[PDB]
């Protein structure tokens, strides 16, 4: 699932 | 009217759209409507 990038 | 590629959720860390085109696969950190 794609959510919440920040540490990548 | 964006890319129907679009997966669409908020990064409520940075401030940043993470907009994850489901063709190839990616999650963008970016916003295709803006800047920042």
């Amino acid at each position: 699932i794609p959510e919440t990038p920040p540490p990548g | 009217k964006l890319p129907p590629g679009w997966e669409k959720r908020m990064s409520r860390s940075s401030g940043r759209v993470y907009y994850f085109n489901h063709i190839t696969n990616a999650s963008q950190w970016e916003r295709p409507s803006g800047n920042s």
